[PDB]
């Protein structure tokens, strides 16, 4: 009941939407995505560093808002939180961090992803963090198409979940997924 | 202030439980990479930018640790940035050597950062390679990476004095070439940056495919 | 696994703890820990895993084949002789193995009960009371032991002993198998400890 | 064996339209001191084989007894020994990976890299290597050590693939290993001027060319 | 000494003559048995006529050069143009009071119109000793007797550019870590002047 | 005499090691006598420290480490209608596809049963090797070998092998006129048990809720093994009489 | 004429050595609400497993500036020295800004860091004892 | 698999001939040969039911 | 101490079908970062419609090779030419692989053929000898991307019972290709063995050299 | 040419490696009683944790002899070492004194060791199985 | 190798000349700096002009260079005088046989009337080299170039012992592990000779 550390986190890009989805435990609250706005963050690994990166990321996009009068776009995020990593060198947090979300002006969807010192790695595709599974990266890959309906992504995206669950833990796995348009945000939860 | 040592012990607590060449030619310096970027055994990127700009004419390519590598040249341009505007002056590539070395220095090699540096300032053209702990050295032709000792190789065998911009450009071109296919961590494309006196650089994204 | 001996005025009483394995729940109801060396001659052990029942099925082997082609019984002090030197041959070209038995008998010769200790290094010593396995039932022996005491007066004793155990034991422990060498041969005592 | 105390460098070989070209260099050396010079590391076996050996000069002296000692052994009650029961490189690379993979199994393995090169009685080209831990493999190019990382990259842009033997001839195959010798030369500290390179041809027969030495070295830029 | 460390794997010879003194290295730097760099220049200048060479850890010298540099400078603008002795003196504090934490040995090769031509040798742990000549490097213990047979007082420069070119053939034939063209630079009251030799001419010898 | 002549007449089969039969034999150069041993050749590096090394070497990136038997729930018990033997049939999953039903019962022959535990490997292969060698016994003897002495055979081999590596759990059931019902439980160890009630693997404390009467009718003992499989959650059941095991699947 | 920091270890410890967290009951030993430490952290602790970088980096500019005026103790004299020190205590003595921590443009311009940036400057970084009377009582030594 | 008749009457045969050297060349075992003969009936799907 | 392992990291893949088998393997033989070769068979023909292939250390896979077919010589000649079957096969390599068990070969077996009935067969083997009938395997560095494309395509979606020889070629192809646009050993070639009742043919194709 | 003893290691193992006391009701397993040695000695015991000297003392002499036959083969041919084995195998095979365990007269002389003494003459050294019966079934091979 | 042994640092030349071979060598054992023989004799005969010098361990070539005096006298009980081929072929065998055991390295001169005079030289390992001269131990170190530098063929008697008094010189005066006088024999058609000379004469050269 209190080992949460782990989990997955998949992000994918269709055409003017994005997807993000994570894993969830059984029930009788620990949710891995935190959103500023309408910037998506997903971190993996130890439980006390997702919940002090959250903490830190909230802090510092308030303080963002109030100074600037905008809500903070997905490419600043990104920047703010590589180099937030990157202070830390040598006593690294235990994560993997995820970003997604939808540039405002352009309209151009955008995923990121970040190793435990801040590293980006910007993806056009998808991003897989975690270590739960070793095949959903692989299932990722062969489920994939570019330029993908807000539908057809959903379906992807809950496919390959399901697909790594089944052969991997069960009795009581979840997910939660968020599809991101320019305007529109839905949140999902499958018990599957 | 400054890199944070907060949860060493934590951390210690819980353990306890590419090609880049750079060929100098009769006008100007050239840098080039290939584009391919893994994590582990698995080709995480096909087109990746490894070239960085230090300054509009001043630019590096990297190996080691990439968060450092990327850090540390920021930083640089920064300062070099800060310098140039205080001096009202073009930045020179010796100033920039001399700021990666005594940072890299003062660090005692636990910033893994590993540099080519090409460079045009009005003294010249230049180029160096540059140490984690902090040595640098000077070369016409340099190279870096898992793939440097077939790079290395092909630039051993047609490097000449007397190179103009297209043969500096080909030679640099069949040097990340030669990583690229007997390499497993290149592979991808090539990019290229040429950097010739009197003129901007010239910045070409996938130079080959 | 834990042991304990008392040599009562007329007789030897012998308990061993039927434990069992760890990682494997059994359920079984015998005493795999002590094997009869003759009529008169008991051995219980305890120690690692099966090195010592492999040991104690060697000696028992032993003593039945002397037994047979002598038509005769050795006495107890000379079948604690002949563990002592086996034990000593066993481990003179391998890394020691964690051993210790008790041999009680009745000597009908001289007609009188005796018990002996042998220790994994091979250290054989004669003693009115003995234990191995326990962490203290010394000073509970040494307060209530008399040479002459009655076959009751040391079952008593070891009732006794057994409880000071339980005491500071778990309830993973399920009992303790007692039995008494004396002129008549071997017994158990199906009453309790 | 356990250790290496005197060592050779690298090997380097490739086939041609019409057979194989070998080559090494002939330095011995002691750690970092350059010990011994004139040390030959290529072995004629026959009229048609030709053995390079990098790493342990002792277990390289033992591999050159036992060839001499299976040349023997053929030519023992052999008439023919010379022209049709003749020994074959597949027969001495079969026998010497053999003996790697025995030796590797007794935990006291022969510190060598070994390359056989020649032409088979058909006229097919024969190029593989072993080394100490049995590992046997084969290409059109081959190399050991430095040359591994170095040599193989120049000499597989003449030859690319199997389609592209029948295109080269003795010349360009020749040049190319020339040009990979000066640049091992040039990037290796354990390397030595002075080489030793071998022709088998299913023509011409084996032409063994001793006392060779690196020649136009780019030693003029560094005035400035 | 610190791991993954670049080291100075060469051939140093420094020799004073009768004009003047003349410093000479290789132009070799590897790792492990790669080279790095063959066509690298060893011959450091601290002062217009005041040049060393470097052994051990290539950051450590190259940051203990630099600020005596720096340190020399800071003198010319006050008492004109420093001595050797001085020179081999901010070295020598350098490298001793930072001997626990960096590895460095300097040669130290110098002229001026009191002296007359100096060298100074200062190895590993900081100690200074002034010679009539030195050698340092990997390859300097090949020709320790070589030159113990072939060293003059009062050598002309001719002489001395043979002794120097003969001893360095010899050290970079016999050592792996040293190779490439040989350094010269000659400094007497005429000036600077720099020299280069290279394989085909020096292996002939 | 001119047998020692050859001996000291003469190289290169001392360098193939060929001079010994046992390295002849291993690469089937004479024939195939390696493959006719009742008792099995293991090879050993000719080392100091053989252990030491097999230890370093086994505990360490590719799908080429030694697979290990299942750690699930196993059941075995006995009653007047003989033996009733319960293993949780959940099947993990890989890079790979199965044909049919993964037994994770090993058939010694038609009237002995073992469970693997511990090394796949090395409890398929001792457990048919012991198959091997009670058939043997069998038709030496002219009659079917009891349980006991199976399982002392099984415990005396891996007792001889004890410390080189090896690791394997069973329980040997059977029914014999003679005995009864039985069940043994050996490992590599060397301990040999004999018991009325075993529970081997991960929740072995909740199935071990055994209930339990020498009374209990077939079904009965089917339906209380199905049931405490369950608690200590499909299940797999046998049910081994004097007449030999019968498989049921559930 | 140090490059590297040394002398970094300390020799002595003493329960009252950090005089401005001291208890007020018991003024031989510290006080552990107003350290707002966590409240579990001895200072042995501190002594022990620290990473080997940590004080060369916490004391590298100190070390160089050191250098830089021995330097020009020996080359110009003890004057030159005296008036950097002077002009830098007096820059340092007379800022007092509770509600900030950067520094000063002067100090800058003193050190010869106009137009420099370092990780100090990118990163310059309770329920007790964290307010302007705290920094006051610590200038003002009362 | 089971093996075929004619292979086990092969092995019968191979023992028979210790007295003198072996089939795969083994040193003498016997002091005489066998006094015994065999009759060996047998069935396989190779070859069906044989009598040797 | 010397170390006698070593990694020729490749990747093998083994199908059976209704009445074939195919064994296929990247022909890619490398050491660490290098490439010791571009064209190295991992995947023999031993005879008697058995196909085999060991992946891992290169030395020890061929070691284990060699001695499978000279013991199936010697089986022909002791049994009057009888024909080995793939069960028996499985027996033998299991029986080599024990026979090395406190000294054990770095590989991983796969082994294809025919079964009595004609249907196709695959097993796969541990180490140290424990193995397994299957009807998909994949093995070696790339083995968890070539699975999940194989569970996509076919379900075991037309039925794999129902495929044909050059369906499963073409899914073979497909998976190895992108395998090799994913994963840095993954490359250069790939040839595929399939078993009939009318014997053994071999299929060679290209995959991309980078 | 070896003067230090060479290949000691044993390359396989098997549980019947021991002809002479394999058991009779389990032929593929040893008889641990008639084996006295003390009924607690696994085999797997033997291969590790040996005094690394007791190998090179054990072969020590018969190293040295094959050395000497090595030489006379190069120098002399091989009829010389043919015969110096043949008459060492004639005398040892016709010795059959189960009471006693010392070396006869003509196998020292032989091995020119009539005045040489080591500590092998001065140190030359059950329930089941030590009788005369048992020495002749192993010299007999029956 | 072994802990506790003793270890032979010396310093060894042989020398072909055009009568034939010079063996010479100093006289210095220590025992880490404690010198525990200053006179003793490092020039070893294994047949009557064949003679060896060794380094490595003491005992272990002192054992193989008894078993190949032995073999030598087994040798020339059939054959007449071995060459010295032949001596350094068996050196060769013992040393590479026994590699993993023993620490062996020996150089090995002689004389015949079919080769006139040849040295061999087998570092550790066991490999065998025929050269022209060869010199080995802890202070050949310092001689490498000094000898390259002044080796001619056909030299004469006097001018050989020159040469090896001035090397052995040289690597004495360098070398902490070399001392005492220095011993050689002179191997040729005439016979044997045995020379020694004094500090007194050698360190004024």
């Amino acid at each position: 009941p209190s080992s949460i550390n782990g989990g997955i986190v998949v992000a994918m890009t269709g055409k003017d939407c994005v997807a993000i989805a994570c894993d969830l435990r059984l029930g009788s609250k620990f949710e891995k995505i935190f959103h500023y706005g309408h910037v998506f963050l997903g971190i993996t690994g130890l439980a006390t560093d997702v919940t002090t990166l959250n903490e830190m990321f909230r802090y510092k996009t308030n303080l963002y808002k109030l100074k600037e009068e905008r809500a903070i776009e997905p490419e600043t995020f990104t920047q703010l939180v590589s180099s937030s990593l990157y202070e830390r060198r040598f006593g690294p947090y235990f994560v993997g961090p995820v970003v997604a979300g939808i540039n405002s002006k352009s309209g151009k969807p955008f995923i990121a992803g970040f190793d435990l010192i801040g590293c980006i790695d910007e993806a056009k595709d998808f991003i897989v963090s975690g270590t739960a599974s070793d095949q959903l990266f692989g299932m990722c890959e062969s489920l994939y198409e570019p330029n993908l309906e807000p539908e057809d992504l959903f379906e992807t995206i809950s496919q390959a979940l399901l697909n790594a669950a089944d052969r991997d833990a069960l009795s009581g796995w979840g997910a939660v997924v968020y599809i991101i348009k320019k305007d529109e945000v839905v949140k999902r939860y499958l018990k599957m | 202030a400054g890199l944070s040592f907060d949860n060493y012990q934590r951390n210690n607590f819980l353990a306890e439980n590419t090609t880049i060449v750079g060929v100098k030619f009769n006008n100007g310096v050239v840098i080039a990479a290939d584009t391919r970027s893994t994590q582990g055994p698995i080709v995480a990127d096909k087109n990746c930018a490894k070239l960085h700009r230090i300054s509009p004419k001043i630019w590096c390519a990297g190996a080691g640790t990439a968060a450092d590598t990327e850090a540390v040249t920021q930083l640089i341009g920064s300062n070099i940035e800060l310098h140039s505007l205080y001096t009202s002056r073009e930045p020179r590539v010796v100033s920039a050597l001399q700021m990666l070395k005594q940072h890299l220095f003062k660090y005692q090699g636990h910033i893994g950062a590993y540099l080519i540096v090409a460079g045009v300032d009005p003294t010249g053209s230049h180029l160096f390679s540059i140490h984690a702990h902090g040595s640098t050295d000077v070369g016409y032709y340099l190279s870096l990476g898992s793939g440097s000792l077939a790079a290395m190789a092909v630039l051993e065998s047609h490097w000449k004095q007397d190179l103009t911009k297209e043969e500096a450009i080909k030679l640099a071109s069949d040097a990340i070439q030669a990583g690229i296919w007997n390499d497993l961590g290149s592979g991808s494309n090539v990019d290229v940056c040429v950097m010739e006196i009197g003129k901007d650089a010239e910045y070409l994204r996938n130079y080959l495919t | 696994d834990i042991i304990l001996g008392i040599r009562v005025q007329d007789s030897v009483i012998l308990a061993s703890s039927k434990a069992v394995t760890r990682g494997i729940s059994v359920l079984k109801d015998s005493d795999d820990k002590t094997r009869q060396l003759s009529p008169h001659t008991l051995m219980s052990f305890a120690g690692e895993a099966g090195d010592t029942v492999q040991f104690a099925e060697y000696i028992q082997a032993n003593i039945q084949l002397y037994s047979i082609r002598e038509d005769y019984e050795l006495s107890p002090q000379a079948v604690s002789s002949f563990v002592r030197q086996e034990l000593a041959k066993s481990i003179r070209s391998r890394r020691p193995y964690q051993v210790n038995v008790l041999i009680g008998g009745y000597d009908k010769k001289k007609n009188k009960p005796e018990l002996y200790q042998i220790d994994y290094l091979g250290t054989k010593v004669e003693l009115p009371y003995g234990a191995h396995g326990y962490s203290y039932t010394f000073f509970l022996l040494d307060h209530h032991y008399r040479p002459d005491m009655t076959t009751e007066e040391g079952l008593d004793l070891l009732k006794l002993c057994v409880q000071e155990l339980e005491k500071r034991m778990p309830m993973d422990f399920k009992g303790v198998i007692v039995k008494i060498v004396d002129k008549d041969g071997i017994r158990q005592v199906d009453d309790f400890q | 064996t356990q250790q290496p105390i005197v060592t050779g460098t690298s090997v380097i070989s490739m086939k041609y339209d019409n057979g194989v070209i070998i080559a090494a260099d002939n330095l011995g050396s002691y750690g970092s001191l350059l010990r011994f010079n004139g040390v030959e590391r290529l072995i004629p076996v026959g009229d048609n084989t030709v053995v390079g050996i990098s790493g342990d000069i002792s277990d390289m002296q033992h591999i050159e007894r036992l060839l001499k000692d299976l040349v023997t052994e053929n030519a023992y009650d052999n008439p023919l020994a010379d022209a049709e029961e003749a020994l074959e490189p597949s027969y001495i690379f079969e026998y010497l990976a053999t003996v790697m993979y025995q030796r590797r199994s007794k935990m006291n393995p022969l510190w060598n890299a070994i390359i056989v090169a020649g032409v088979q009685s058909n006229g097919d080209q024969f190029l593989r290597y072993v080394n100490l831990l049995g590992v046997t493999y084969s290409s059109p190019t081959l190399a050991t050590g430095f040359g591994a990382h170095m040599a193989n990259p120049l000499l597989r842009k003449v030859v690319d693939r199997e389609s592209d033997i029948p295109k080269t001839t003795v010349q360009v195959a020749e040049e190319a290993i020339v040009n990979a010798m000066r640049v091992l030369y040039y990037r290796d500290a354990r390397s030595s001027r002075n080489f030793s390179l071998a022709i088998i041809d299913k023509n011409t027969g084996l032409t063994f060319k001793k006392n060779l030495q690196v020649e136009n070295m780019k030693w003029d830029f560094a005035k400035d | 000494l610190k791991k993954g460390e670049v080291s100075l794997g060469t051939s140093i010879m420094a020799v004073t003559f009768k004009d003047g003194v003349i410093l000479g290295a290789d132009s070799r730097t590897t790792t492990g048995a790669y080279i790095a760099n063959r066509v690298t220049d060893k011959l450091t200048r601290v002062h217009d006529k005041i040049w060393c060479c470097r052994s051990g850890s290539a950051a450590d010298t190259q940051a203990i050069a630099d600020i005596v540099q720096y340190h020399l400078e800071l003198y010319t603008s006050q008492y004109g143009t420093p001595s050797t002795e001085t020179a081999a003196s901010v070295f020598k504090e350098l490298c001793y009071e930072n001997k626990d934490n960096l590895t460095a040995g300097i040669i130290v090769a110098g002229y001026d119109d009191k002296n007359k031509g100096e060298v100074y040798t200062i190895p590993l742990g900081g100690s200074v000793h002034k010679l009539p000549y030195a050698i340092a490097g990997s390859g300097s213990t090949f020709i320790y007797g070589y030159c113990d047979k072939n060293f003059r007082e009062n050598m002309s420069k001719e002489e001395t550019v043979d002794f120097i070119k003969h001893s360095l053939s010899q050290a970079i034939k016999w050592d792996g870590s040293s190779g490439g063209v040989i350094r010269m630079v000659v400094l007497t009251a005429a000036g600077v002047e720099r020299l280069i030799f290279y394989p085909d001419e020096y292996e002939q010898l | 005499m001119q047998a020692i002549a050859d001996s000291f007449s003469v190289r290169l089969v001392k360098e193939l090691q060929y001079d010994n039969e046992q390295n002849l034999e291993s690469d089937f150069v004479t024939g195939a006598s390696q493959f006719q041993r009742l008792a099995p050749s293991l090879t050993v590096p000719p080392i100091a420290s053989p252990q030491q090394f097999l230890r370093a070497h086994t505990d360490d990136n590719p799908d080429c480490k030694i697979k290990i038997a299942h750690g699930t729930t196993t059941l075995a018990f006995r009653f007047q209608g003989g033996i009733i033997v319960a293993v949780d049939s959940r099947a993990t999953a890989g890079n790979w596809v199965a044909s049919q039903t993964v037994k994770k019962v090993i058939e010694i022959n038609p009237f002995l049963l073992g469970t693997m535990a511990g090394g796949a490997a090395d409890c398929q292969f001792w457990e048919t090797w012991l198959g091997s060698q009670c058939r043997l016994h069998e038709l030496r003897e002219k009659e079917r070998i009891s349980v006991a002495a199976a399982s002392k055979i099984l415990s005396n081999l891996v007792y001889q092998y004890k410390g080189a590596g090896l690791s394997m759990g069973t329980m040997i059931c059977g029914y014999t006129r003679k005995e009864g019902p039985t069940i043994y439980y050996v490992d590599s160890d060397g301990t040999r048990l004999k018991g009325d009630i075993f529970c081997v693997g991960s929740g072995q404390t909740f199935a071990y809720g055994v209930n339990y009467k020498w009374d209990l009718s077939v079904e009965d003992a089917l339906y209380l093994g199905k049931r405490s499989i369950l608690a200590a959650a499909s299940v797999n059941l046998y049910h081994v009489t004097e007449d030999g095991w019968i498989y049921h699947g559930n | 004429m140090n490059i590297v920091p040394q002398d970094t270890f300390k020799s002595q410890v003493s329960t009252d050595q950090d005089k401005s967290v001291l208890s007020s009951a018991v003024p031989s030993l510290p006080d552990t609400l107003r350290q707002q430490e966590g409240g579990a952290v001895p200072l042995s602790t501190q002594l022990n497993d620290r990473h080997p970088l940590e004080s060369t980096l916490k004391n590298w500019e100190t070390t160089q500036r050191q250098r830089q005026m021995e330097q020009y103790r020996q080359i110009f004299g003890i004057a030159e020295p005296m008036k950097r020190t002077m002009e830098m205590e007096i820059v340092n003595r007379t800022d007092f800004n509770p509600l900030s921590t950067n520094g000063s443009i002067h100090r800058d311009i003193l050190l010869n860091k106009e137009c420099s940036i370092d990780w100090e400057d990118v990163y310059p970084g309770t329920m007790v004892g964290d307010d302007v009377h705290s920094k006051i009582e610590k200038q003002l030594g009362i | 698999e089971d093996i075929n008749v004619e292979s086990l009457t092969q092995s019968v045969c191979d023992l028979a001939l210790r007295f003198g050297e072996g089939a795969s060349g083994e040193e003498r075992l016997m002091s005489r040969p066998f006094g015994v003969a065999l009759l060996i009936a047998g069935h396989d799907a190779d070859d069906g039911y044989q009598l040797f | 101490q010397f170390n006698p392992y070593g990694d020729n990291g490749g990747t093998i893949l083994g199908i059976a079908g209704e009445d074939f088998a195919v064994l296929a393997g990247d022909t890619r033989n490398i050491t660490d970062y290098s490439i010791n070769s571009r064209y190295e068979p991992k995947v023999f023909d031993c005879g008697d419609n058995i196909v085999m292939s060991a992946n891992g250390f290169a030395a020890d896979g061929d070691a284990l090779v060699k001695r499978f077919k000279n013991s199936v010589k010697w089986y022909h000649f002791d049994h009057n030419d009888k024909k080995l079957s793939i069960n028996s096969a499985a027996r033998n390599i299991q029986h080599l692989l024990y026979g090395k068990r406190f000294f054990p070969y770095y590989v991983h077996t796969i082994i294809a053929g025919l079964d009595e009935d004609g249907k196709g067969a695959v097993y796969s083997f541990d180490p140290v000898g424990s193995y397994e009938r299957e009807q998909c395997r994949a093995g070696g560095a790339a083995a968890s991307l070539i699975m999940p494309f194989l569970d996509n395509q076919v379900n075991f979606k037309k039925p794999l019972k129902y495929l044909s020889v050059e369906e499963v070629i073409k899914l073979v192809r497909d998976s190895f290709t992108s395998a090799t646009e994913r994963h840095i050993q993954v490359g250069d070639g790939l040839e595929i063995l399939i078993v009939t009742k009318d014997g053994v043919r071999k299929e060679f194709y290209e995959l991309k050299r980078d």
